């Protein structure tokens, strides 16, 4: 039983982008899908209201007119077309089961319009206790994981348009982003 | 409909927080609430105004009567300094689900936390791109609110410092870091770099070496 939203990432201003959201566990046709979203640091915000296995559609009047929502019961997966996408939809978007239980809540995916070029991000060893430094990336989804042959990460900042982070151990690097998954090793 | 929540709430440890959320006849309607800890995603932790889900502490409750429904935290702890929102759910209105503002509970009279600090020099792989990045790491620090002064040897510096917000972490206490861009010109010539982490009017030592 549970939700896993997708098809996120970097857009340009005006453009669109398609959301998915798999489901899994219950019977996906019987009960109404929800989108909702989040600015970074605001407060929530219902974006559309698909109605069961049925068809009935309401809709945030911020995407009125402009974002499409379908549903897909056969293959029990739930969709959200955008359209002219701006700063006021750069958000997480989340794909909630509006039901009798308790609603489910699946993970949501982050979608950023932006104004510079979609980048990679760029990977280079720190050591003195040693570290991992991931710079020169957009958009903000960095992600580190430690795992070596033989544990938190810290939040990025904004330099000259493009963002960085980095990380360290306690006592090989490996980060995920959409552009491109990185690996660097550390003595 | 409009749903009102106090922006910010803030408790003494142990003490209890009541976060309101008012509507118009409110509890004729059904109430959910969602809690947020800052980086993760919204939790329920009450819905269907009074009824608690599984795996959430008896001391969340919930009331909903008359133009205001409440989450009442008994013994509020660190752990559940967090965003709250009330969500209302309504099958009639062309807006069925109608979030709040939402509310901050900040949690007072935390024990405070010495900086834990890890200057970094820029990589043998960086200086060949003809870059120079100095990192500042902050860890496990409260309150959030630290002072990166950037020296190098005994003269202090201004440009190429860009210090992030502290973030809060698992433990309740915040991370922060702090990047110094430089020339690789500028690395070889000075004989030593420094981050002064000032937190709480008590700075911190921080020193690397150009040589090695």
């Amino acid at each position: 039983v549970q939700l896993v939203e997708s098809g996120g990432g970097l857009v340009q201003p005006g453009g669109s982008l398609r959301l998915s959201c798999a489901a899994s566990g219950f019977t996906f046709s019987d009960y109404n899908m929800n989108w909702v979203r989040q600015a970074p640091g605001k407060g929530l915000q219902w974006v559309s209201y698909i109605s069961d296995s049925a068809s009935t559609i309401y809709y945030a009047d911020s995407v009125k007119g402009r974002f499409t929502i379908s549903r897909d019961n056969a293959k029990n997966s739930l969709y959200l077309q955008m359209n002219s996408l701006r700063d006021e939809d750069t958000a997480m978007y989340y794909c909630a089961r509006d039901g009798v239980g308790a609603p489910l809540w699946g993970q949501g995916t982050t979608v950023t319009v932006s104004s510079g070029s979609a980048s990679a991000p760029t990977l280079f060893p720190l050591v003195s206790l040693v570290g991992c430094l991931a710079q020169d990336f957009l958009p903000d989804s960095i992600t580190f994981s430690w795992k070596y042959k033989n544990t938190r990460g810290f939040p990025s900042v904004l330099r000259g348009g493009k963002y960085a982070a980095t990380s360290q151990v306690l006592l090989v690097c490996k980060v995920q982003h959409p552009n491109g998954n990185k690996e660097k090793n550390v003595p | 409909y409009v749903l009102t929540q106090p922006p910010s709430v803030s408790v003494a440890p142990g003490k209890t927080a009541r976060i309101s959320c008012g509507g118009n006849n409110i509890g004729s309607k059904s109430v959910h609430w969602y809690q947020q800890k800052p980086g993760q995603a919204p939790v329920l932790v009450i819905y269907y105004d009074t009824d608690r889900p599984s795996g959430i502490p008896e001391r969340f409750s919930g009331s909903n009567s008359g133009n205001t429904a409440t989450l009442t935290i008994s013994r509020v702890e660190a752990g559940d300094e967090a965003g709250y929102y009330c969500q209302v759910w309504d099958s009639s209105s062309d807006h069925p689900w109608v979030f709040g503002g939402g509310t901050k509970l900040t949690v007072l009279r935390q024990p405070k936390a010495a900086p834990s600090v890890t200057l970094f020099p820029p990589s043998s792989e960086e200086l060949q791109a003809n870059k120079a990045t100095l990192v500042c790491l902050i860890s496990d620090f409260y309150p959030g609110a630290v002072t990166v002064a950037w020296k190098a040897d005994s003269s202090p510096v201004k440009a190429g410092v860009e210090t992030t917000t502290p973030s809060k972490q698992s433990n309740n206490k915040y991370a922060a870091s702090s990047y110094l861009s430089l020339t690789p010109e500028q690395w070889k010539s000075h004989r030593s770099y420094s981050c002064q982490v000032t937190h709480e009017g008590s700075t911190v030592e921080k020193t690397v070496a150009p040589t090695e």
